[PDB]
């Protein structure tokens, strides 16, 4: 018979960047 | 994953293999330090330090069986090539007297007239 | 199919560790998961009447006996899809108690559903949807909104609750046989989180073919009703609260 | 491995990259606030709970209050707080101007620019499982953001695959690597409980 | 025609009547100390791994700390690791010591 899968939601939870609102960002590949 | 909608149930796939493993991490005691590129033997493994360490910092041991120019020997003795080479912990010095030296290597260069020794490096039993 | 299969996905883990001067890196590791399975059955009822019966009676019709097969397979369905929320044996980690102070006015009851969301929000669920029974549905109802100034204390409205639905049983008495389906408690209630964690399964909704007749009787052809259908509750998405 | 790859066709190098982007995610969250979380406050930076008796459980309204009359006294400025998730509904019920209640209006606490929920992350590798400890739940942080805050960012991320010398069964290893630093402080924190 | 016919971090071998192995766990089969790469069953072939790489493991003796540098020897009859020294086979050097998990990191040895 046809086969069917529960389309279940899993999978882990994504990660979020909470820290950016506190550090001052320096970019520079120089350092 | 905390408050999932579903009672998923999660299954490992075992893997043995964590690391190539040519280099070990280690933790410097009291009566130790090192700095770079000079051979130690730090917690019963023997390597080159590849970082400065002093005092319970972390430096780590290359230990990749490869050929290391060293020098730092017991200049009295002959190091003609094919000779093992044995590290005197006491002296922290190369020498080939096996009295209760750890066996690290065997000469590949004989010793030069300044002392220089090419040497293979062996796996650390 | 008769029953599903579940899902499966596979996951990579990794840590990222701090890599002094010339180290070797830990690798990481592969894992699998797998989800649940479901199924669903089967249902049917039907009638026998004799020709003479439908030809003869003025107020007999078929008509009402799909009225009646309509009204069962509706209860039928509340039944199947709500009674896994009512009958399962919920654990003190989802169980929230009735918690009003002394004699308070029963809009205190506001107590209760709020910190039911936050029960609901400390264990990263979140309720969306109240169900409840009829019997409270006036205090329920004063309650979501802000109740009125008590003691120069006004209390404000309960957000984050889409709708309430109130089940209350159904029976039906077929014969000398009654089948009751079992609603919800007065006083007891359940905040869930909707359609995450529930699926409704269905092949066939409803269908009502008309069976087999014995002609050597005149006995009409045989009304019967048939769907197959099925549910998958769960417990991660339900807080049971009390009054 | 190639065992790896031929056991399950559902196998890829698209589920092993985000895995390194998770954990690099994870990571700099790490990196940039466990120092707020692990830092030994002294009692200068310390703000104890403060429910006087039986109060409604937006008492922590006057908590965070006494929280920003330290850091203002102390010439500071707690313009974000950072808390767990299991004290958020609170906060917000707390940080908006409180229900009337007994004749006692409070009102609204509007220094506080936003409010930043972190919890841990816990991640189980082979037989280790390695955890970036969140907030505690209860004890809440409050933050000069900028002053005292420096990310010092050399290379964000960088993932590269090569099989130069590796065994036959092994297909080619995936790295990924990023220079990174950032610089914490004492002169800006503030440790609140509940 | 070369002498050298593969790196070496692998070697198969043939299960015995005594002896079955299962994926990614630790086996002494016929001299060799390695982490099979197949589940075996008896009169099988499988691949072992004597890459002298680090290696992850649990499958120890629970008595003894395994504090890092000490020697880690391989006792077939309880099949586990161990500090004792004694007639047990060596065969790695700890590189992290156990944790509370009783999880080891080691350095394989290259079956002398």
């Amino acid at each position: 018979l046809r086969k069917v899968v529960l389309d279940v939601e899993l999978g882990r939870e994504q990660v979020q960047l909470l820290y950016k609102p506190i550090y001052d960002s320096i970019a520079d590949s120089n350092l | 994953f905390k408050g999932q909608p579903t009672p998923s149930t999660i299954t490992q796939i075992t893997r043995a293999k964590i690391s190539d493993g040519k280099s070990v991490r280690v933790i410097l005691s009291e009566g130790e330090s090192t700095k770079t590129q000079q051979f130690y033997l730090i917690n019963g493994f023997f390597g080159v330090a590849m970082q400065d360490g002093e005092k319970g910092d972390e430096v780590t041991l290359q230990i990749e069986q490869a050929e290391y120019e060293t020098d730092n020997i017991v200049t009295s003795e002959a190091f003609e090539a094919g000779k093992l080479i044995y590290w005197d912990n006491t002296a922290k010095k190369f020498t080939t007297t096996s009295a209760s030296n750890r066996l690290v290597g065997r000469v590949t260069d004989g010793k030069d007239s300044n002392n220089v020794i090419w040497f293979i490096l062996l796996p650390q039993q | 199919p008769q029953v599903m299969d579940a899902k499966w996905a596979l996951q990579g883990n990794c840590v990222f560790l701090e890599h002094i001067e010339g180290e070797e890196i830990k690798f990481g590791t592969i894992n699998a998961e797998n989800g649940p399975v479901a199924r669903i059955q089967t249902y049917a009822t039907g009638f026998e009447y004799t020709k003479e019966m439908k030809d003869f009676n003025q107020t007999f019709s078929v008509e009402i006996l799909n009225k009646s097969i309509g009204e069962s397979y509706n209860a039928l369905l509340n039944h199947i899809h709500l009674s896994p929320i009512i009958n399962f044996n919920y654990k003190a980690s989802n169980k929230t108690a009735f918690k009003g102070t002394n004699d308070p006015i029963w809009l205190g009851i506001w107590r209760t559903l709020t910190q039911a969301q936050k029960d609901t929000v400390i264990a990263k669920r979140q309720g969306n949807i109240l169900m409840a029974s009829s019997a409270d549905q006036i205090e329920i109802e004063m309650a979501l909104n802000g109740g009125h100034l008590l003691n120069g204390s006004m209390y404000p409205s309960i957000k984050n609750i889409s709708t309430v639905i109130y089940y209350d049983g159904w029976e039906v008495t077929v014969g000398k046989k009654t089948y009751s389906y079992k609603g919800v408690t007065p006083g007891k209630g359940y905040l869930i989180r909707p359609k995450r964690g529930f699926k409704e399964l269905i092949k066939r909704d409803l269908t009502t073919e008309v069976g087999n007749a014995d002609l050597s009787k005149l006995v009409e052809n045989q009304i019967v009703g048939h769907c197959y259908r099925g549910a998958f509750a769960a417990v991660e998405e339900n807080v049971q609260e009390i009054s």
